[PDB]
RNA sequence: GGCACCACCAGGCGUGGAGCCUGCGGCUUAAUUUGACUCAACACGGGGAAACUUACCAGGUCCAGACAUAGCAAGGAUUGACAGACUGAGAGCUCUUUCUUGAUUCUAUGGGUGGUGGUGCAUGGCCGUUCUUAGUUGGUUAAUUCCGUUAACGAACGAGACCUCAGCCUGCUAACUAGCUAUGCGGAGCCAUCCCUCCGCAGCUAGCUUCUUAGAGGGACUAUCGCCGUUUAGGCGACGGAAGUUUGAGGCAAUAACAGGUCUGUGAUGCCCUUAGAUGUUCUGGGCCGCACGCGCGCUACACUGAUGUAUUCAACGAGUAUAUAGCCUUGGCCGACAGGCCCGGGUAAUCUUGGGAAAUUUCAUCGUGAUGGGGAUAGAUCAUUGCAAUUGUUGGUCUUCAACGAGGAAUGCCUAGUAAGCGCGAGUCAUCAGCUCGCGUUGACUACGUCCCUGCC
């Protein structure tokens, strides 16, 4: 059985599950608000999504 | 006329949402429905704050990036025909209207 | 399946962000300058705005048909729930995405790059703008890289109205040395009917009326 | 040393080596149990090893 | 790869269906969206009709998607065994 | 010659001394992955790593090697697997065994593919810095800001203008997701009732918008006065005024650079290396935490302007669910000393959590100058919670243990008003963990209104 010894660690939780919608990298990830984009991707698509810098 | 509605209407902009907001109580008023509105709701300020450098060298310098949700509740009493009929005039991009049919 | 107005404000610009994205991957070479999002109450009207409108439509409108059922499926609308037009970009030459993709393509085939911006400067200026900027930067002709500036007319850097009077874009040319970058900056002129450029004047613009 | 990799045996005409259709009249003779699993069919013979009956296409086995 | 001929039939009879295909690139979803295969085989069989001209591919915020073109509307509707 | 609390002056609070937290070096190690080293590395990579992350170490798997070519092959290329052995392993991983499977594969060459592999001294983008400086005769200004002198005049970028937040509006617009006021009823007091006082409930026919919200506008211009000033440009003082320090604070931010940082953000990347016994991928375990020592950012203190135990009552910024029995924020009831648990529910939210029942502060009492009821490091026992897993203590409790430290050498940091400092809260990180950052409010000063002495820049 190498099926399940393949992924067989439990992805439930922890920085190793969740990756940046628009990279996959896992650091420096923003889950704020369901973003789930990291903080170089964010910086880049702000404007995009819609967040702007007013101060 | 019978039933009681309430259009909660959500945008990132003002200027639209306020102009929409303008043209459904004109509409209400034209056609002799009272109107309670438009009521404006606590503005909803999304804000996120990263570092600008891609890693982690130079001065820690921070930008601070807002989204400004603009809620606005009108309150009519009438029937769902007119209501539709009312919200159904170009509603302008990013304004969210959602009517809801009370008692 | 309620939604809070946050998560549903979040979701749509981070729709907008990947359609554009993966729009500007596909319809690269059919000069995609921006897409338009409009969600009307039976669909959400997606509107293309490019140069080459017979190639994202494709023949007999196949491949518009591809990209809306790709759009439906992969974002989870309701079926019939999405219809992506394609209109026309009004003035290509005060479109800084169109002009970064066409010195991308007049460098990708070959062409010399001091050659092929200032051609880019010269049709903007004859398009209209008040003045434009572009930037090369890379291993251009030797190993170490340089950056070489192309401005002409009159541009504005700082304050507010830089987001209303600058159209910019920053586009890669993947070429067989390295990655050649392209900053086109075009500052356009104020319309007082807002189409081709803002319609608010500029601050410290003052008219006085004669007597 | 370099782990080696199961390498799947090879008997000729395993099938051949199946039935036992001879001393001429019509007897297919199986030799092997047909597992009694419903999805595997009659032709799905169980192996019969030193001392368990094991179907190769499911597992149900059965020792002596 | 090895993929079972039940399941290289049903991506190949979807993509015949709409002319186009999605994945995410996750390489242990077990089970595309659409299709009853795991996103491994449907990544990899759309690798290979890609590598023989059978589709167009795109890659874009961790996403695939998939354009049949017309060589693969031909050697789907010969494969598939019908039109 | 100027300018600037990232300079000084006058000072405030500090750091440097102590314990601990954390980062860096060194040492140790199987590995203790690594980038960054004056400002401009060192609670930085949003880097608070149990697993993942993870790049490191000890092992085990897997192919997720497209495609083309040539072979092997339905007399089977190939695939999966029961039991036992093997194995850290219920990896058929391998082996014994013998079924199964069916052209998907397999073998060799090319060609690919992946790589948190190298190269930031090949690059893109981005970011940091020079420098947010003011730049691209003289007076004055925050300012190449104006005035003024004049072979320059007239412009342009930058600065300012602009934008956002905050400050004012008893004017305007409007509120059953905000209140006020009145009325009615009810409760309590007083003594009954009445009145008065404090409460609760109700009324989309009780009015209204002061308070709350959020739109539109208005509002300051140094406007007026005196003085100084070339009687200019401007400065000082004064009335009025919400505001007189371009009102405060930001955001944006020129030219030209630096072999500045980042290939470990990127399915951005050239080149090189590797590519099946892999530097790919995955799984198990360990490490990233290791400790003679040096350094940086911090937290807690050294106490009575206090600690402790009562009483008491004032914020703001923000955040929150897939409803599956239920996921996030949790109200209320019950059990429990705590920790926590159980049970009904609300809220996708100005509606419920939350009028955010924050602390410092205030009040009374105890302590009584004693390392003491200051301090709480270290350590023992034990109980809970998160989690798949808590040992190298995740954390939270209970009892116990009760270290240095009595204000810190030479040095050196930040700061001119709702500021410093004190105090707490929220968010990000996050299953759990905040001594960190990014915000918020509460309490709220001293000192100066200059100078080029030092440091740097022009
Ligand atoms: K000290
Ligand atoms: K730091
Ligand atoms: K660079
Ligand atoms: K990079
Ligand atoms: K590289
Ligand atoms: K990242
Ligand atoms: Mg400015
Ligand atoms: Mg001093
Ligand atoms: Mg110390
Ligand atoms: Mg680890
Ligand atoms: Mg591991
Ligand atoms: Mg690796
Ligand atoms: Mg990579
Ligand atoms: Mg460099
Ligand atoms: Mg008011
Ligand atoms: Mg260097
Ligand atoms: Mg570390
Ligand atoms: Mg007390
Ligand atoms: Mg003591
Ligand atoms: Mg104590
Ligand atoms: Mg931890
Ligand atoms: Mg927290
Ligand atoms: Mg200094
Ligand atoms: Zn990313
Ligand atoms: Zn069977």
């Amino acid at each position: 059985g190498h099926s399940n010894v393949w992924n067989s660690h439990p992805k439930n939780y922890g920085a190793g599950s969740r990756v940046c919608r628009v990279c996959g990298n896992s650091h420096g990830l923003i889950r704020k608000y369901g973003l789930m984009c990291c903080r170089q991707c964010f910086r880049s698509d702000a404007k995009d999504i819609g967040f702007i810098k007013y101060r | 006329v019978q039933h009681r509605i309430r259009i909660t209407l959500s945008s990132k902009s003002v200027k639209n949402l306020e102009k929409v907001c303008s043209d459904l109580v004109k509409g209400a008023k034209e056609k002799q429905l009272k109107v309670k509105g438009p009521v404006r709701m606590p503005t909803k300020v999304l804000n996120i704050t990263t570092r600008k450098s891609p890693c982690g060298e130079g001065t820690n310098t921070w930008d601070r990036f807002e989204m400004r949700v603009h809620k606005r509740v009108i309150d009519l009493v009438s029937s769902p025909d007119v209501v539709k009929q009312i919200t159904s005039i170009t509603i302008e991009p990013g304004v969210e209207v959602e009517v809801t049919i009370s008692d | 399946t309620q939604i809070s107005k946050k998560k549903k404000f979040v979701s749509d610009g981070v729709f907008y962000a990947e359609l554009n994205e993966m729009l500007t991957r596909e319809l690269a070479e059919d000069g995609y300058s921006g897409v338009e999002v409009r969600v009307t109450p039976m669909r959400t009207e997606i509107i293309i705005r490019a140069t080459r409108t017979q190639n994202v439509l494709g023949e007999k409108g196949r491949r518009i048909r591809e990209l809306t059922s790709v759009v439906q499926k992969r974002f989870n609308f309701p079926e019939n729930g999405v219809e992506l037009y394609a209109e026309k970009v009004v003035n290509r030459g005060l479109c800084a995405i169109a002009q970064a993709e066409s010195l991308r393509y007049k460098l990708l085939g070959g062409l010399a790059v001091r050659r092929a911006c200032y051609g880019v400067l010269r049709f903007v200026m004859e398009s209209g703008a008040k003045g434009c900027e572009v930037i090369v930067s890379g291993k251009l002709r030797a190993q170490r890289a340089k950056s070489m500036k192309f401005k002409d007319g009159y541009m504005i850097s700082s304050g507010q109205p830089v987001n209303e009077y600058i159209d910019a874009a920053v586009r890669h040319v993947l070429l067989r040395q390295g990655v050649l970058g392209i900053k086109v900056k075009i500052m356009l002129d104020w319309d007082p009917k807002g189409k081709l450029g803002p319609t608010t004047p500029l601050p410290d613009l003052v008219t006085i009326h004669p007597p | 040393p370099k782990k080696q990799k199961h390498k799947h045996k090879k008997v000729k005409l395993a099938v051949l080596q199946f039935y036992k259709v001879d001393d001429a009249t019509g007897k297919v003779t199986r030799l092997r149990k047909e597992c009694p699993n419903a999805d595997c069919g009659a032709g799905t013979f169980m192996a019969n090893h030193f001392d368990r009956h094991y179907c190769g296409k499911c597992g149900l086995t059965y020792v002596y | 790869m090895i993929i079972s001929k039940k399941n290289r039939n049903e991506i190949c009879k979807y993509l015949f269906q709409e002319g186009v295909l999605y994945a995410k690139k996750d390489y242990n979803l077990a089970k595309h969206p659409q299709i009853d295969v795991p996103n491994l085989q449907v990544i990899k069989l759309m690798q290979s009709f890609k590598s023989k001209e059978y589709v167009r591919e795109t890659f874009s915020w961790q996403h695939y998607y998939w354009y049949l073109t017309n060589d693969g509307i031909e050697f789907l509707r010969n494969f598939l065994n019908l039109p």
